[PDB]
């Protein structure tokens, strides 16, 4: 008997950034720290998916801002 | 996992407000 | 500037089970395979959170059943 | 992460139906 488990895993990270960092840049920092490929990363803030070529300042992302990220992995 | 990803994105968009 | 990213990660696993396995047992198999502590595991099927001392048969979980799991981790 | 966990559980319960 084989069953399938759709595992949804929640982990909170902190990131050291400049307002001038692009979204692409942030996804690279998340890869460097957590191993999530950036093309599997969907960064979310204030009700939007964020576009790679914009900066954190473009989205008024200020310090202690709380973003979300949804990713798919094959293995942890 | 596209259909679960779209759902979770939609949920994370909600949570972000 | 420190920001926080709430990362939600999706990964699908398959598990080799008997109808007679308890929920507790399944969470142990998921720990053994993925490293998620079983006390951080919330197994979900057909609209319910599953209770540790019940069996997969108790929930009519049949082969190719699709369960969900929600967990918190400190690190991947 | 209790408040996000309860939300995701509630979402996963929905997805499971």
């Amino acid at each position: 008997m084989q069953i399938f488990v759709q595992t949804i895993t929640v982990m909170r990270i902190a990131l050291e950034v400049e307002p001038s960092d692009t979204i692409e840049n942030v996804k690279a920092k998340i890869q460097d720290k957590e191993g999530i490929p950036p093309d599997q990363q969907r960064l979310i803030f204030a009700g939007m998916q964020l576009e790679d070529g914009r900066t954190l300042s473009d989205y008024n992302i200020k310090r202690d801002s709380n973003l979300y990220l949804v990713s798919s992995l094959r293995s942890l | 996992y596209p259909e679960d990803e779209e759902e979770l994105i939609r949920k994370a968009i909600e949570l972000s407000l």
